[PDB]
């Protein structure tokens, strides 16, 4: 359950986030400018939806090679030559954090790591601050954002 | 820490126009960026005047106008009139590692005559 | 929304203040209320801020423990302590709000202040 002899709250704690995109198709392979000025329009075009992992910035779908691609930053490739993936629009959205509980510490001035509301010990070492949002907040080694008292850069 | 590098003082007659320049403005590794302009009048509090770049809320004329590239963030007020005589400050969202927002060293407009 | 602070304070080096501010009408979901303070004669500068729907709270490195913004939902009243005045602290600090679509496009310490307080001087020695 616990680790490190730590025995003894409310927390703001944060990927099914989409990002809506197309593809590109033509039998001719690449054109990232003018995909863009033909999704400008408002070669041929399809909806192909993406969500993003808010900590990599990565978006994730079927279409790509690994289901992964990041966003040069201006075109991403997929499993095939003549597909080409674009965003509608070239981030997180800031409104998909919420307020957890779980009381965590072991010493008066110190602090191992807290209990989700499910019950499991998310430990408190190796971790890093990180931004998120604009708020700034630890990224843990397990890899969830928290925001606690806090000394490590991500 | 540090500040937006902005003019100590640009000056215009009624009716001109002024451009009070900003270079430093922070920008997140993927893009995210945020550039505000503020109005204070002696002894008074700021007050809003472009909240994002270019942006302008309700009740401020037409005459202040934002503008973005880069770093650099620009504030053009035209038709200058009396009551714009005060002090105005650029204010950037500080960027990955500094937490919050970071001011501009505050622009000193005269209106003359 | 409107916003007033409390009064005046006059203090000593090594004593503490604390300075209130209160919301009359808030139509907004995602929001946050920061302090920023005006040394005489000189620019702004941002101290910290908190998040009051979650209770977090952002600080600069400056000010670093010597400084707790605590704001509460119910009587639409937020707080900055500093501790341990030096004389530099002299200034006048305002509050101002930040409010934010509940779309999230914006962040949450981004520096949309449209609500700002009247201001409270502090002075030390």
């Amino acid at each position: 359950v616990e680790d490190e002899g730590c025995t003894n709250f409310s927390y703001m704690e944060l990927s099914a986030i989409k990002v809506n995109g197309f593809t590109c198709t033509g039998h001719f392979r690449p054109t990232p400018d003018a995909c863009r000025a033909a999704y400008n329009w408002l070669i041929i075009i399809s909806p192909s939806v993406t969500d993003l992992d808010p900590y990599d910035k990565s978006l994730h779908s079927r279409v790509f090679p690994g289901g992964k691609c990041s966003g040069s930053s201006t075109y991403c490739s997929t499993n095939h030559d003549y597909t080409i993936w674009m965003p509608e629009n070239p981030r997180t959205p800031c409104d998909i954090f919420t307020n957890s509980r779980g009381k965590r510490a072991s010493n008066g001035n110190k602090t191992c790591g807290f209990v989700d509301e499910r019950g499991l010990y998310k430990s408190l070492k190796g971790a890093c601050r990180l931004k998120l949002c604009g708020v700034l907040g630890l990224r843990l080694m397990d890899g969830t954002w928290v925001a606690m008292q806090t000394t490590k850069w991500c | 820490q540090s500040a937006l590098t902005q003019p100590r003082s640009v000056s215009g007659s009624p009716g001109q126009s002024v451009t009070i320049s900003c270079t430093g403005t922070s920008s997140d590794i993927g893009g995210y960026n945020f550039v505000s302009w503020y109005q204070q009048h002696p002894g008074k509090a700021p007050k809003l005047m472009i909240y994002d770049a270019t942006k302008r809320p309700s009740g401020v004329p037409d005459r202040f106008s934002g503008s973005k590239s880069g770093n650099t963030a620009s504030l053009t007020i035209s038709g200058l009139q009396a009551e714009d005589e005060a002090d105005y400050y650029c204010c950037s969202y500080a960027g990955d590692y500094t937490p919050g927002v970071v001011f501009g060293g505050g622009t000193k407009l005269t209106v003359l005559g | 929304v409107q916003l007033v602070q409390s009064g005046a304070e006059v203090k000593k080096p090594g004593s503490s203040v604390k300075v209130s501010c209160k919301a009359s009408g808030g139509t907004f979901n995602r929001y946050t209320v920061n302090w920023v303070r005006q040394a005489p004669g000189q620019g702004l500068e941002w101290m910290g801020g908190i998040i009051p729907i979650f209770g977090t709270a952002n600080y600069a490195q400056r000010f670093q423990g010597r400084l707790t913004i605590t704001a509460d939902e119910s009587t639409s009243t937020a707080y900055m302590e500093l501790s341990s005045l030096r004389s530099d602290d002299t200034a006048v600090y305002f509050c101002a709000r930040e409010n934010l679509d509940n779309s999230g496009t914006y962040y949450y310490f981004s520096g949309w202040f449209d609500p700002w307080g009247q201001g409270t001087l502090v002075t030390v020695s």
